[PDB]
RNA sequence: GUGGGAGAGGGUGGUGGAAUUCCCGGAGUAGCGGUGAAAUGCGCAGAUACCGGGAGGAACGCCGAUGGCGAAGGCAGCCACCUGGUCCACCCGUGACGCUGAGGCGCGAAAGCGUGGGGAGCAAACCGGAUUAGAUACCCGGGUAGUCCACGCCCUAAACGAUGCGCGCUAGGUCUCUGGGUCUCCUGGGGGCCGAAGCUAACGCGUUAAGCGCGCCGCCUGGGGAGUACGGCCGCAAGGCUGAAACUCAAAGGAAUUGACGGGGGCCCGCACAAGCGGUGGAGCAUGUGGUUUAAUUCGAAGCAACGCGAAGAACCUUAC
């Protein structure tokens, strides 16, 4: 507790989970979720589904910190991404903005033979 | 069907409440085509259904069949490393013939040492909420639902 | 087919080659910080070269972005 | 020569922002991560996700192309300096000063070697987790050399357009990069596409020739043995260049054709699946069969398409044993 009432969500999806983070305005996270946090263990937790769990799990954590309107920053490409943004607007909490910052390298370091022929 | 849409099948209404959806029951009652035996079952308990309740018999059975209704269902679809019980709304004449279908199905599972009673018996715990049938119709929506996380695959 | 308005239509004159220009130049970027293609800029191969490297020295002066995040989505 | 032009051509120094990793601080809590599914792994010594600060290495998103530069290998953030090639215009100067080029000399991707430095990410080997019949692999978690810089070696390649360099000649159309002009268009250099004639085994090539011709260099002469052996030269080494023989084969091979095939694509059917109703597989028995047994158990039928099949009538007969 501490009351907040107006911060920020962070989704940060991925092809393996969609975590959730709910922060003051500063960015200081007053809560979080994933996939895991709920009950699923492997490869659903990047279940769209999961994502909805997810992000509606820390929506009402976030209300207890007393907090009603937010801003979304979604990161990530992944099964799940959207569901949370939805997740996140259906659930009391007021989505004045969403953004994408997903981070794109300007080209920097080599990727792992999995994610090559690209750079 | 691979290449039509397969219309479906129209069916003489009844011969006593005129009604079609009666004569669908009739024939998931029937047997090896004695289609007689079968239309006399669902009458006397179709009466038992009275001096056992106020109300008309084809209201209670209409009702019956209602609640055992699936309105979602889980089926199967391979996607590579296995299959996924993927769970999906069910289509207004599925509902129907899986209805009428588990009807006869959980009567024929009752006690009562006759057929037509349990029919009869069967309609009636249906028509209040519980059952065979009924029973059946939850676990299925059970099972949907149970897998909302492979809801994704829509189809 | 971006059918929108190339970015030399709706503009005059203006010198491709002045870095310091940053109402106009900053028409060259998209909704990031990132430089519009000959599609959008309507430019032409000179044009555009010279423009790109204009940009990036703008950039290096910090009166423009090399990135900027997305709204919506 | 004079005047213009375009360019990731090369070398040196400087420098910018994004991201990854690590470290520090804050805030926050039970997981994160990863896969087909998992596990190894990491996390209550507080990870993941989020904000702020710092360090360091490597690489340059968009622009970006079907684009450009270079003799090739190759060259991509931005700034300055040093430096190569090249195109156009003007017809100004020299006056055949030209082409090619054995040997020589230089350059030459990656990997690799030596010395010293650096080391974020990635990752041979290697250590583990899965997978499998096995799995010294594919997938996952780690990880050393190396990948980076300097200096010195190595000198290879599908070092490819699989097409040596130069010059003249032989329809056009179309797109494009860069220059000049009386700027719908013309003219020069470069990059593509379609095509005249012609060439080609065919495929295809076609003013960017694989056409028609001249000059000079390099190279080929059936396949295996073999890019091996020997010798010589070169290298620190790895190994490079040159490069055979005995023996042996009736072929090896290029392009195109019709098929068949594909754990290739597209479109489409069938009780093919699915939807559904009844059943076989279990019992008893009937019948055919395998097997075994017998003096003989006559013969045939064999996955679908053999097995209540030839047998629409085996006590003798039929009947072949
Ligand atoms: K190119
Ligand atoms: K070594
Ligand atoms: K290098
Ligand atoms: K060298
Ligand atoms: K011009
Ligand atoms: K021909
Ligand atoms: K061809
Ligand atoms: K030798
Ligand atoms: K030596
Ligand atoms: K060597
Ligand atoms: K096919
Ligand atoms: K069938
Ligand atoms: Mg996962
Ligand atoms: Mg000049
Ligand atoms: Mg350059
Ligand atoms: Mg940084
Ligand atoms: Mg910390
Ligand atoms: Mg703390
Ligand atoms: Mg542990
Ligand atoms: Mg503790
Ligand atoms: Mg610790
Ligand atoms: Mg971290
Ligand atoms: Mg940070
Ligand atoms: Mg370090
Ligand atoms: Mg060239
Ligand atoms: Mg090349
Ligand atoms: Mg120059
Ligand atoms: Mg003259
Ligand atoms: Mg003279
Ligand atoms: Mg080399
Ligand atoms: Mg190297
Ligand atoms: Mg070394
Ligand atoms: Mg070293
Ligand atoms: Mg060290
Ligand atoms: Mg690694
Ligand atoms: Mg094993
Ligand atoms: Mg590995
Ligand atoms: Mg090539
Ligand atoms: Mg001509
Ligand atoms: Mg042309
Ligand atoms: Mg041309
Ligand atoms: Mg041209
Ligand atoms: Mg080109
Ligand atoms: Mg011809
Ligand atoms: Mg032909
Ligand atoms: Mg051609
Ligand atoms: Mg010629
Ligand atoms: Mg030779
Ligand atoms: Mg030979
Ligand atoms: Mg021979
Ligand atoms: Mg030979
Ligand atoms: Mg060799
Ligand atoms: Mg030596
Ligand atoms: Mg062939
Ligand atoms: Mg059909
Ligand atoms: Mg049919
Ligand atoms: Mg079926
Ligand atoms: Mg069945
Ligand atoms: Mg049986
Ligand atoms: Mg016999
Ligand atoms: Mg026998
Ligand atoms: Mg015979
Ligand atoms: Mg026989
Ligand atoms: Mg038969
Ligand atoms: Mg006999």
């Amino acid at each position: 507790k501490r009351q907040v009432a107006s911060g920020r969500a962070y989704i940060h999806a991925s092809y393996n989970n969609t975590i959730v983070t709910i922060t003051d305005p500063d960015g200081n996270p007053i809560t979080w979720s994933s996939g895991g946090v709920i009950g699923y263990k492997g490869s659903r937790k990047g279940t769209p589904y999961a994502a909805q769990l997810a992000a509606l799990d820390a929506a009402k954590k976030a209300m207890a910190y007393g907090m009603q309107s937010v801003d979304v920053i979604v990161r990530g490409t992944g099964a799940g991404r959207e569901q949370a943004i939805r997740a996140l607007q259906a659930s009391g909490l007021q989505v004045k903005s969403i953004v994408d910052d997903t981070p794109v390298p300007h080209n920097g370091c080599r990727p792992k033979k999995k994610f090559r022929k690209a750079s | 069907a691979r290449r039509r849409r397969a219309e479906v099948r129209q069916l003489q209404p009844d011969l006593v409440y005129g009604d079609v959806l009666v004569t669908a029951f009739i024939n998931k009652i029937m047997r090896d085509g004695k289609k007689n035996l079968a239309a006399r079952i669902f009458y006397d308990a179709c009466k038992i259904i009275q001096e056992k309740t106020g109300q008309e018999p084809l209201k209670v059975f209409k009702q019956a069949v209602e609640n055992v209704k699936p309105r979602m269902e889980v089926r199967s679809r391979r996607v590579g490393g296995a299959n996924y019980q993927v769970p999906m709304e069910v289509s207004p004449r599925r509902q129907q013939s899986l209805a009428l279908r588990w009807l006869v199905q959980a009567a024929n599972q009752r006690p009562e040492r006759r057929a037509a009673v349990r029919i009869a018996h069967e309609l009636m715990d249906a028509a209040e909420g519980k059952g065979g049938a009924v029973k059946k119709k939850e676990d299925v929506e059970r099972m949907a639902e149970a897998n909302r996380a492979y809801a994704h695959y829509r189809w | 087919p971006s059918r929108k308005a190339k970015v030399k239509a709706t503009l005059g004159e203006f010198d491709l080659r002045d870095y310091r220009n940053v109402e106009v130049l900053k028409r060259f970027l998209s909704e990031t910080g990132k430089i519009l293609p000959r599609r959008r800029t309507g430019l032409s191969g000179k044009e555009q070269r010279i423009l790109a490297k204009t940009i990036k020295r703008a950039r290096i002066l910090g009166l423009l972005p090399f990135t900027e995040k997305l709204v919506r989505k």
